[PDB]
């Protein structure tokens, strides 16, 4: 292979998603604790946004 | 500061019984090994290599 191989470092992701068929990143967290479900959500969305 | 001090294990997974000496390299790029060579003469009076290995 040498001679007709050559081989380097680089990244790759170890893991894969895709969601109903697209790329997902999922990413889990939760409501700071006194603040109820939709909050965080819009928060969530709201970050998402720009 | 010399030329050349080859070793060996043979196919056993074990060094051959003692080193050789690497004689030259010849630069000519192998073209279908795309490769250099290393004649290394080895001394094998125990009639333990055989020509090819």
């Amino acid at each position: 292979f040498s001679a007709f191989s050559s081989s380097r470092w680089e990244y790759g992701s170890p893991r894969l998603e895709r969601y109903n068929g697209l790329p997902s990143m999922e990413i889990l967290g939760q409501a700071a604790p006194g603040k109820s479900t939709g909050e965080a959500m819009e928060l969530m969305e709201q970050l998402a946004s720009k | 500061n010399g030329k050349a001090k080859v070793s060996l294990i043979t196919s056993d997974g074990i060094k051959f019984p003692q080193d050789g000496t690497l004689e030259f390299s010849d630069v000519t790029v192998d073209q279908t090994t795309g490769s250099i060579t290393l004649r290394a003469i080895f001394p094998n009076p125990d009639h333990t290599m055989m020509p090819g290995m």
